[PDB]
């Protein structure tokens, strides 16, 4: 978790639960934690328990607070993940290997939920995304960015005049590329056919 | 009388020639197998989509005759109905066929049974040795009303527009306009051309005629009516088909595109021809 | 129209002049009934023309042959007209224009029907189409009315020699194009025939 | 077709009280149901128009308007786009020169109709015209 | 902090260790040819999420001035 | 009275099947006659698909040496030229359709299978030969047909192949011109072995009484869709792509005048001409219809 590699802890505390399951259970209420943390950071998983030996433990009122993570993750529900932190605040951030990861997990929402909302559009106000996700328009402008360089949303940002123009203007780029070939073949063969001759 | 005749709407149609000859080739098998007119019943299939309906494609059922009520062998219907939904699975069952006069009791009772099936089926019928100069295949639907205290079923006609399919027209230009030993040198445009040709041919013959009775009408003696003449005002001022200053930017966009296919056209015979002769004078002429 | 004027056209003929001078205001104020053929060219109302009953007559003139212009220029000589009446000359004042002019400016129809704004303009090219007079669609930004059809409300025996001419540009036009094709498919059958018959010359240069 | 809200009102009088079901918003399926179907039926009648102009005919704030129609694209029920900063929604416009083949049959389907209504109308005429295409 | 985008720091940072890491035997025949294409690659990937970006917040972005960043650019218009 | 050939006469079938001209004469069969309803859906069925090759299998009879198909229909199968007999797949939908389809009238046997050729003319592959070669040798009368539904459009005329295939150890006689057809170098070298392994079938079309009838009557509202036809938007994915394919073609020819099949210009310039033909004679209609409609004055 510490190094990244969500794969790699995610099946780690899978195992390391199953042995608290077997014999004492001090850490089994709070390796649970571990396990569901990692299918939504593996930004993925999102099944935590539908599995095996966390179905009678899902009710676990200790856990519970993570239960209502997993489907507000699941269904993208911002204001809902947010209340639960707000609520639940001794459960999650008391503990620092959920305070660590609280930021990365809230952006893979913010982005997901932001990429329906300018779907339709094409052209947008970043003052009405910044209501929107509910956060500072710098804050906004910035995380923009980050997806159109990884290169997820197809877009581009108007910075003077704090709005988003969105990659849509389609048209038939074939026929004139196609044709861009045969065009420089055809220069590339006359000269050809010239240094024949002479 | 068993037909409806009042103010219709509903639906609007549209019908495939495919249709038109999977019927005409069924009604002349039929007949030929038992040397007689065969009055051949079958199903009807297409694209449905809000009100709009198309008619694809078009195939057979199985009939029966208990005394004199033609009773459609509905276990024939389910079994095609799994084959017709294998190979055109975006396809919908739409209505149903048959060949003879116009909507009678007969059909009125397959009707009830096409009923049971489905909510909205349509009904065609074709005349196959037909008085009519026209076409004779019209589309109904089935409608009812209090007919002096009794609510019962009637059939309220349509009218269809042709089908377009690029594809599917050249099959009708084909079979309707053979080559039948008519081009000797390839012409290319000559075989192009025809189509067009013969074409604006029908197009000229209908409008004409309709000028025809139009200075006729203004002249006397050949009767005046205000409710055709009414339609000529629109029919001619309606006209003018795009002169919008957008249109003719967009057809002339078109024209420069398909113009600079045949510059580098050109340019690739020329540079055939080109090497053609290079290729003669650089051995004949030049010790290679 | 159509069960309109049999309806109203049987009570038409046996119709006195107080009779029809009520009639005149039930067949324009009905929806549906655009066509105004049959009912002014009548005998009964001819007698109307030009007598006690003569607002009543021009208003079917008006209905049958002028716009909304005509309408308010003419405002005291015609009896005064509810709302659902001047509706269906501002649509019929449009369906002229559009006869004519097929791509019509906004602007346009706030002249020619005296209307306030866009808003209103709309709502009535709405109920136009709507009661399956015109065809077409809307460009809010550009400011256009493109219309793909329009019924013709009027015959004129008057101008039916301007019906006629147009007729005769387009028959006009169906030859241009058909004698044009059979010289071009005769060409291009020449051009090949032309090639063919040099192509065996340069042939026939080898038995030497 | 597009439904005003005067003939809301006017069905809304027809209804019975119990059939106004309200949920979450205390709106009923009437007044959203319905408003929504004016867009998809103002859609492809226009090509465009600004959120004002078109709150103002389906009888809502603006704000709303742009909102629900986003949803009927959203959800796919009606294609189109926003944009957001001239305040103006894009429809089913499928124009250009497709536009022109249909507006040939427009009007070539007319000359048919016409045709027809003259050798039903006047056979006489029919008989008369038929030998003008034939001495012709 | 090239990554993050963050790129005020991210230079800021870089010219203070130059001092350094020029003294160094094998890494000062490299100090221009590296530290100028880390320089325009930022420089490009500033810009290209943008459609439209302001001069004089991406001046201070780069420790320059605007008439600097003007002509900075114009070289890399015509070639880069 | 045209309806001599509608007219089916099945104990006729069976002496000709037993008395078998066909285990004579290796290409005896030469002539194909194909039916009004057996062009229009084949062309439907090809185009319908579209990009993808599916095929079917058509029903008809034998006569003199002509091989003549009278009813078609589909074949719900997958892996049309990419597997050897795609045909396999529905068995079942083989004799369940002819046996459904004899109890309403279509008393035709078996004659053969057709595809389509998106783009590519109209030949038999290595897959297609395959797949021939092993009807023929069991289910006998049986004709490959082949059709091309994006060029019948470009070309504005029904491009379409009859073929049969010929025996693995006799090999075919001498005369044969065959017409060229551009084809796509991704695809000229399966075609190029397996070419002069067959023959193809002299095409002829016919039609009854009542669809010749019919088509007349047709006629009066079908001139409406030949002037508002435009074949651009329509096959744009074929044109387009010709160029990718004489790109190449050129590319080859090049460097061929140069260090290093024959002559190899000689193709490209008749390909250039092929595609360019079409592209041309797609603007004669469109000038036609601006002549026409728009040029009337009000
Ligand atoms: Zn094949």
């Amino acid at each position: 978790l510490r190094e990244g590699e969500f794969e790699k802890a995610h099946t780690d505390f899978f195992e390391a639960f199953k042995n608290y399951d077997e014999s004492g259970s001090p850490r089994r209420t709070t390796c649970l934690k571990y396990l569901v943390l990692a299918n939504m950071l593996m930004k993925s998983g999102i099944n935590p328990f539908d599995s095996q030996e966390a179905k009678p433990y899902k009710n676990d009122p200790e856990i519970l607070a993570m239960t209502n993570l997993v489907s507000a993750y699941q269904n993208n529900d911002i204001t809902e993940f947010e209340k639960i932190l707000k609520t639940n605040h001794s459960n999650i951030m008391d503990d620092p290997f959920i305070r660590e990861h609280i930021e990365e997990l809230l952006r893979n929402i913010r982005t997901q939920v932001l990429i329906k909302l300018i779907k339709p559009y094409t052209r947008i106000h970043i003052p009405f995304i910044s209501k929107e996700l509910n956060i500072d328009v710098a804050d906004v402008e910035s995380l923009l960015v980050q997806c159109i360089l990884d290169n997820t949303i197809h877009g581009r940002i108007d910075q003077v005049n704090q709005l988003l123009e969105l990659d849509h203007q389609k048209r038939g780029g074939a026929r004139y590329t196609a044709l861009d070939k045969w065009t420089n073949q055809l220069n590339s063969l006359n000269q050809a056919v010239v240094s024949k001759l002479a | 009388s068993v037909m409806a005749c009042g103010v219709t709407g509903s639906v609007s149609v549209a019908l495939h020639p495919l249709v038109i000859l999977n019927i005409s080739d069924h009604w002349i098998r039929m007949r030929s197998q038992e040397g007689r007119p065969v009055q051949v019943i079958g199903a009807l299939i297409g694209k449905q989509e809000g009100r709009n309906i198309e008619v694809m494609n078009s195939f057979e059922l199985l009939s029966h005759t208990v005394e004199e009520k033609i009773i459609i062998d509905k276990e024939y219907y389910y079994t095609k109905e799994e084959q017709f939904k294998q190979v055109f699975k975006e396809l919908e069952f739409l209505g149903w066929y048959t060949t003879g006069g116009p909507p009678d009791p007969s059909d009125i009772h397959v009707h009830k049974q096409v009923c049971e099936i489905i909510e909205s089926p349509l009904f065609l019928k074709l005349n196959p040795m037909t008085k009519h100069t026209d076409l004779p295949v019209s589309v109904f639907e089935s409608v009812i009303d209090i007919i002096n205290g009794e609510a019962t079923m009637l059939f309220a006609e349509l009218t269809y527009t042709l089908a377009t399919e690029e594809a599917e027209r050249i099959g009708v230009d084909h079979v309707a306009r053979m080559t039948a030993t008519g081009s000797g040198e390839n012409s290319t445009v000559a075989e192009h051309l025809i189509a067009q040709h013969s074409a604006i041919k029908m197009l000229h013959s209908r409008v004409k005629l309709i000028l025809e009775y139009v200075k006729a009408s203004e002249a006397g003696e050949v009767p005046f009516n205000h409710e055709i003449l009414r339609e000529a005002y629109a029919l001619c001022h309606c006209l003018p088909v795009l002169s919008t200053d957008k249109f003719k930017t967009d057809f002339y966009d078109q024209c420069n595109d398909v113009g600079l296919m045949a510059y580098l056209g050109t340019i690739t015979k020329t540079c055939n021809t080109m090497n053609q002769f290079v290729n003669k004078f650089n051995v004949l002429y030049d010790r290679q | 129209t159509g069960q309109n004027q049999e309806q109203f056209l049987l009570l038409a003929k046996s119709a006195k002049g107080a009779a029809l001078a009520t009639l005149i205001h039930q067949v324009l104020e009905a929806p549906g009934v655009y066509v105004f053929g049959e009912l002014l060219d009548m005998p009964n109302v001819r007698e109307l023309a030009e007598s006690d009953f003569a607002s009543t007559f021009r208003l079917l003139t008006v209905f049958a042959y002028g716009t909304y212009a005509d309408y308010l220029a003419e405002a005291r000589n015609l009896p005064p007209l509810t709302e659902a009446q001047k509706n269906k000359l501002r649509h019929l004042s449009v369906v002229t224009l559009a006869a004519k002019v097929k791509c019509i400016p906004y602007a346009v129809l706030l002249e020619a029907l005296a209307l306030r704004n866009v808003r209103q303009l709309e709502d009535l090219v709405i109920e136009a189409v709507y009661a399956d007079v015109l065809r077409g669609s809307l460009d809010q930004r550009n400011q256009r009315l493109e219309v793909d059809y329009s019924i013709g409300r009027d015959i004129q025996r008057q101008d039916l020699s301007a019906i006629a001419r147009t007729l005769q540009e387009w028959c006009v036009g169906c030859e241009v194009v058909l004698s044009g094709i059979e010289e071009q498919v005769s060409r291009a059958n020449q051009h090949k025939e032309q090639q063919l018959g040099l192509k065996q010359q340069i042939e026939s240069e080898v038995a030497n | 077709r597009i439904i005003r809200g005067n003939q809301l009102q006017e069905f809304a009088a027809m209804l019975m009280p119990h059939q106004k079901a309200t949920t979450a918003d205390g709106s009923s399926i009437l007044d959203r149901a319905v408003i929504e179907h004016n867009l998809l039926s103002a859609s492809k009648l226009y090509n465009n128009i600004t959120f004002e102009e078109l709150g103002a005919l389906l009888e809502i704030p603006a704000a709303k308007a742009e909102k629900i129609a986003s949803q009927m694209i959203t959800e796919g029920r009606m294609n189109g786009f926003i944009d957001q900063i001239d305040g103006i929604v894009h429809f089913e416009t499928r124009e250009a020169l497709p536009t022109w083949d249909k507006q040939i049959q427009s009007l070539c389907f007319q000359v048919n109709n016409l045709l027809e209504k003259i050798s039903q109308t006047a056979p006489e005429w029919t008989a008369q015209a038929m030998e003008a295409q034939m001495a012709q | 902090k090239f990554y993050e985008s963050k790129y005020a720091s991210c230079l800021k940072m870089l010219d203070e260790m130059k001092d350094n890491l020029l003294l160094d035997m094998y890494l000062a025949p490299h100090v221009r040819t590296l530290y100028t294409q880390i320089r325009n690659r930022a420089l490009i990937q500033y810009f290209s999420p943008y459609v439209s970006a302001d001069m004089h917040r991406m001046a201070a972005a780069f420790n320059t001035t605007v008439a600097a960043l003007e002509d900075e650019l114009t070289q890399l218009i015509l070639e880069g | 009275s045209i309806d001599e050939i509608y007219k089916y006469d099945k104990k006729q079938q069976q002496e000709i099947l037993a008395a078998k001209p066909w285990t004579k004469d290796h290409h005896y069969f030469k002539y194909c006659k194909i039916s009004a309803l057996a062009l229009l859906k084949m062309v439907m069925h090809a185009r319908s698909g579209g990009n993808l090759e599916v095929m079917g299998l058509m029903l008809g009879k034998v006569d003199g040496e002509t091989m003549i198909i009278m009813d078609s229909f589909a074949l719900p199968v997958e892996g049309t030229e990419t597997r050897v007999n795609a045909q396999a797949a529905a068995y079942e939908y083989m004799a369940a359709y002819i046996e459904n389809a004899k109890q309403v009238g279509r008393l035709e046997n078996a004659i053969g299978w057709y595809h389509s050729h998106p783009g590519y003319g109209c030949w038999l592959s290595g897959i297609d030969v395959s797949t021939q070669m092993l009807n023929q040798q069991f289910q006998e009368p049986f004709v490959a047909v082949v059709i091309d539904p994006t060029r019948t459009i470009s070309a504005g005329k029904v491009n379409l192949g009859a073929f049969r295939t010929y025996p693995k150890g006799y090999k075919p006689p001498d005369e044969g011109p065959s017409e060229y057809q551009t084809i796509p170098l991704n695809k000229i070298e399966d075609f190029g072995v397996h070419c002069k392994q067959y023959y193809a079938l002299e095409v002829s079309y016919f039609k009854s009484s009542l669809d010749r009838k019919l088509l007349e009557l047709l006629w009066n509202k079908y001139w409406v869709n030949t002037l508002s036809s435009s074949s651009l938007l329509t096959n744009a994915d074929y044109t387009t792509g010709q160029v990718f394919d004489l790109s190449e073609k050129l590319e080859q020819s090049e460097a061929q005048l140069g260090r290093g099949s024959e002559d190899k210009l000689a193709k490209a310039t008749r390909d250039s001409c092929k595609t360019t033909i079409e592209a041309i004679h797609g603007l004669m209609s469109q000038v036609i219809k601006d002549k026409l409609f728009n040029q009337i004055n009000i």
